[PDB]
């Protein structure tokens, strides 16, 4: 499913910068 | 600021404000360096942060929104936020603040709005790890993250496997974590097993950064000198021919931790 609308982005952002603090 | 964060909060109360002020409050955490305190000390906050969480327990047959996965997301970064701050990192853990997110963890739903709550959840959880806390560590070792992470690893996005690794890879580099998967063989060989799975997955679908910590993982392992045993004998042919070549091409890192790898396993 490759629908994305406004929360999916938020979501996902939101996501990948909470993992950037990892330092991966 | 202090104004505006006191006002959030107090709208988290109202239905018709709460979402607004979970972003408002979420963006603060970027500048704002007493927000954790400011969330923990505030009455209800952290109830009604954990309270965001368990309302979408019922969603998991999986029927999450991505709007309801963004709202929780936020709630659980500015749980995230009171893991990272060392005023409120110890009471969080007495809460047993990160068991609320063990089922966003456990869950295997393949939906997009699971995925943004996984990857989030498992944020909460490396940065609770990327302390290296003593306290941290033995806390997870009591509540059982390493399965949750071992599921993750053998079948998440590559991203997720990533997170997972990483937390599992911060337990076995602490000495008591290393200890405690040594301490039976069915802690060791359920580690060795994934990773192995791991390996041989990476060998078909690559990423560097997933091998990376992987490797870091297998050098670890070889510390303890039970698992270097085992190893001996097990360690995926993978991390000794010409398979990752093309990936290690540019990572020195990793191809001197396989060396050392190698080498400690004589």
């Amino acid at each position: 499913h490759m629908w994305e609308t406004l929360d999916d982005q938020r979501a996902l952002q939101l996501a990948l910068d909470q993992l950037s603090l990892l330092g991966l | 600021d202090r104004e505006k964060i006191y006002q959030w909060i107090n709208e988290l109360s109202s239905p018709e404000t709460r979402e607004n002020a979970l972003l408002e409050l979420s963006k603060k955490r970027e500048s704002v360096p007493d927000l954790a305190p400011m969330l923990w000390h505030s009455f209800g906050t952290i109830a009604a942060l954990l309270q965001e969480i368990v309302n979408i327990y019922p969603s998991i047959p999986p029927t999450l929104t991505a709007h309801q996965s963004n709202r929780v997301c936020n709630a659980l970064a500015l749980l995230q936020c009171v893991a990272s701050h060392p005023e409120t990192r110890s009471a969080f853990l007495a809460a047993h603040i990160p068991l609320f997110l063990y089922p966003f963890l456990h869950t295997v739903s393949k939906t997009r709005p699971f995925e943004y709550l996984r990857l989030t959840s498992l944020g909460v959880i490396g940065a609770l790890v990327k302390t290296d806390e003593q306290e941290v560590i033995n806390f997870l070792l009591t509540t059982e993250i390493i399965p949750l992470c071992l599921r993750i690893m053998e079948s998440g996005s590559e991203l997720s496997k990533t997170v997972a690794t990483f937390i599992l890879q911060k337990i076995l580099l602490d000495d008591t974590g290393l200890a405690y998967i040594c301490q039976t063989y069915e802690r060791f060989s359920h580690v060795a097993m994934i990773l192995g799975k791991m390996v041989l997955q990476l060998s078909k679908e690559p990423s560097a950064r997933l091998l990376k910590h992987v490797v870091r993982c297998y050098l670890r392992l070889s510390d303890n000198p039970r698992a270097r045993e085992a190893l001996r004998q097990c360690l995926p042919d993978q991390l000794k021919d010409t398979t990752f070549a093309q990936v290690l091409k540019d990572d020195t890192t990793t191809k001197r931790w396989l060396a050392q790898l190698v080498k400690n396993l004589q």
